[PDB]
């Protein structure tokens, strides 16, 4: 009996299968309908048709906002990809913390009802990479494709009052790269253009140190600038918006919001803390997700949590090598154990108790 | 986003104490553990809490992760009994063991009530604490094999 860990992000859908040491399916949780206005198509066969579909996320936000387009994505995920039968396997699913309970109340609906699973539970995303990191006491900062979270975390219990989150991730980044390219010359619209800016954004991007430092240099010399083959084969060449993009992450302002950036964030999350264990998640800052690859971006933090920090305080920030699939792997490992499949949601219970049952063996 | 109507609502309450003291009942290694003063040590093998025998505690693999329980008659008084838990993490322990030792670590300490305090060791960084509970430290290398399926 092997049991399935499924993370859904906003962005990519990581699937698996328990004691796997990565996803075995990684692919975009969309789904396509023909951009002219089967009838549609679901992840990477979306993504191969992307030149006549239009493209259309079901999660945003880590909220699912479209249940018939998600239940696509579940089907696709079980029978075409992972090729299982889900009545026959215990499931896991994911969830980003401070998400209304319907989410997983429907979450919990689906996998009993519709897909028949003998047994599930909700993990929320940011416990998973801690335990993925060997800890149980740390700072996450989970930012993927939706939502950025600071989670804080002692002695393996997420903190609630601290726990803050932050509707600015890497979708914003990948719209702001768009609109900044387009304002170089390059034109990116479409949703399919989306996806080659998205493209753009991962292999070029990085957060600079000194940012009005990087910005000067940027004007002085070509020296930062990086040319980027595109499909059709014409060659772009793209300067300042390498760092521009994320930089948004620690100026909410570029793209309009009077948010704290993530540096902030994640000082202001250990300080709603106990004092006294403010310092141990100083000294364990772990990043998670896709959002927290660019380049640079572990100095930068370090670099600005030791500007509002005590002078006296050991600040640092792990960054796995493996964090895009940080969730994935802490899932992996807990649905191996036992233990936690004890508290697992049974099919049995569903039946007797509905799905107000996911918030009182969940947590 | 406020807590109240969220999916972390429940975070903090007694439930939640209630649900996972009862997982906790469902691992053998914990029966009979922190009964009197002294040191116990398990080693996570292949995603299993297994103990080790007590003429090898001190020695630890380079490769594996370990949960070292140390029970003590705190300040407060010499007839009761406290709790420090260590996990202590090989250089060269794989993730999914490490990841063991942690979440094996909280579910050891929800056992015993929450009084246990946690301490992380890594191989190199061990606590003044940790060092003190062998009056030396062995590193043997090697260890066991992970529980992970590699997936090429
Ligand atoms: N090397 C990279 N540099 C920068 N961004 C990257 C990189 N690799 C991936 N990303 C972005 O990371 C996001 C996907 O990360 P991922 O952690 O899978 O998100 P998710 O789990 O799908 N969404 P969420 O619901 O917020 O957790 C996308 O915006 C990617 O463009
Ligand atoms: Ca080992
Ligand atoms: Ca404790
Ligand atoms: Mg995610």
């Amino acid at each position: 009996t092997t049991a399935l860990v499924c993370d859904n992000g906003s962005g990519l859908v990581k699937a698996g299968f328990a004691g796997d040491d990565a996803p075995r399916a990684v692919f975009p949780s969309i789904v396509g309908r023909p951009r002219h206005q089967k009838d549609s198509y679901v992840g990477d066969e979306a993504q191969s048709k992307r030149g006549i579909l239009t493209l259309k996320y079901p999660i945003e936000h880590g909220i699912i906002t479209n249940w018939d387009d998600m239940e696509k994505i579940w089907h696709h995920t079980f029978y075409n990809e992972l090729r299982v039968a889900p009545e026959e396997h215990p499931t896991l699913l994911t969830e980003g913390p401070l998400n209304p309970k319907a989410n997983r109340e429907k979450m919990t609906q689906i996998m009993f009802e519709t897909f028949n699973v003998p047994a599930m539970y909700v993990a929320i995303q940011a416990v998973l990479s801690l335990y993925a990191s060997g800890r149980t006491t740390g700072i996450v900062l989970d930012s993927g494709d939706g939502v950025t979270h600071n989670v804080p975390i002692y002695e393996g219990y997420a903190l609630p009052h601290a726990i803050m989150r932050l509707d600015l991730a890497g979708r914003d980044l990948t719209d702001y790269l768009m609109k900044i390219l387009t304002e170089r010359g390059y034109s990116f619209v479409t949703t399919a253009e989306r996806e080659i800016v998205r493209d753009i954004k991962e292999k070029l991007c990085y957060v600079a140190l000194d940012f009005e430092n990087e910005m000067a240099t940027a004007a002085s010399s070509s020296s930062l600038e990086k040319s980027y083959e595109l499909p059709d084969g014409q060659v772009i060449t793209i300067g300042n918006e390498r760092f521009r993009c994320p930089e948004t992450l620690f100026q909410p302002s570029f793209i309009g919001m009077e948010s704290a950036g993530i540096h902030e964030t994640t000082y202001n999350s250990i300080m709603k803390c106990d004092i006294d264990i403010r310092k141990d998640l100083y000294a364990n800052n772990v990043l998670s997700g896709g959002t927290t690859m660019y380049p640079g971006i572990a100095d930068r933090m370090q670099k600005e949590i030791t500007a509002l920090a005590p002078s006296t305080m050991k600040i640092k920030i792990i960054a796995p090598p493996e964090r895009k699939y940080s969730v994935w792997i802490g899932g992996s490992i807990l649905a191996s154990l036992s233990t936690f499949q004890q508290m697992w949601i049974s099919k049995q219970e569903y039946d007797e108790a509905g799905p107000s049952i996911v918030h009182r063996k969940c947590f | 986003y406020n807590i109240a109507d969220s999916n972390i609502a429940n975070l903090g309450t007694e439930l939640e104490k209630k649900v996972k003291l009862e997982a906790s009942q469902h691992e053998d290694a914990w029966k009979g553990a922190g009964k009197q003063v002294g040191v116990e040590i398990w080693r996570i093998q292949q995603f299993k809490v297994v103990p080790v025998p007590k003429k090898h505690h001190g020695s630890f693999y380079t490769g594996d992760s370990y949960i070292v329980l140390s029970t003590y008659h705190p300040k407060t008084n010499p007839d009761k009994l406290a709790y420090d838990v260590h996990f202590w993490l090989g250089a060269f322990t794989t993730q999914d063991e490490a990841g063991t030792a942690a979440y094996k670590t909280v579910e050891l300490d929800d056992y015993l009530g929450g009084l246990p305090v946690q301490y992380r060791e890594v191989q190199g960084y061990e606590s003044e604490r940790f060092l003190s509970l062998f009056p030396g430290l062995r590193i043997l290398d090697g260890g066991v094999e992970t529980g992970f399926h590699h997936v090429e």
